[PDB]
């Protein structure tokens, strides 16, 4: 009988302040996200969880750390948006294609 | 009225190495923070203490200065001892010297 008053009290507490200790973290994730996103492809994923990325500036950088998506969910050749000066993956990006490509069928 | 060309700003060997320190963590990108000291006359203007500001995607604006983080650290480091105000704000500028 403890249990429930106890349990249920310290429970919903910690689930309140990692709520909103999550919004924040999700908030500054998203302030951060500086929105120019230079396209960039991840030209080969090597293990220490890092990346080695080919701007669409002609440059290729190593990334000490792969960013804010998941290194699982990537491999070579796809197109990823890096921060403009960090060069940082902030958000994969859906295959594009080039409007001659388009025009190509 | 107006100011003087006499007018020295003092910074504290401790600003200095904190604010090097913060530009030379912050590069490629541009860093910013706010400055602690003391108007203590009109001919010079003292500054004894910097923290440093959470980088931010607006970059080093006027939105950069969180309130409640500027909020918090205040009223932090006026319990630890330092009750000083804002004298301005400093940020870093990779590459290109210093101007505005």
């Amino acid at each position: 009988i403890k249990i429930m008053k106890s349990e249920v009290l310290r429970v919903t507490h910690e689930l309140q302040a990692m709520k909103d200790k999550i919004k924040e973290n999700s908030e500054k994730i998203k302030v951060n996200k500086t929105l120019p996103y230079l396209v960039s492809n991840v030209i080969e994923l090597l293990d220490v969880k890092c990346a080695v990325i080919k701007t669409s500036t002609r440059q290729t950088y190593f990334l000490p750390v792969i960013g804010l998506v998941d290194a699982e969910k990537l491999k070579p050749g796809d197109l990823v948006g890096v921060n403009k000066d960090s060069y940082l993956i902030l958000e994969t990006l859906p295959t594009e294609y080039d409007s001659r490509v388009k025009a190509m069928e | 009225p107006a100011v003087d060309t006499a007018e020295q700003v003092y910074i504290s060997s401790l600003a200095l190495l904190k604010m090097l320190k913060h530009g030379r963590a912050g590069v490629p990108m541009e860093v910013m923070g706010l400055m602690l000291g003391e108007f203590v006359d009109d001919y010079t203007v003292r500054v004894i203490d910097v923290f440093a500001m959470p980088q931010s995607g607006t970059g080093v604006s006027v939105e950069a200065v969180d309130p409640v983080f500027q909020a918090k650290m205040l009223d932090m480091l006026k319990q630890t001892g330092r009750p000083e105000m804002v004298v301005g704000w400093y940020h870093s500028h990779p590459g290109f010297g210093c101007w505005l």
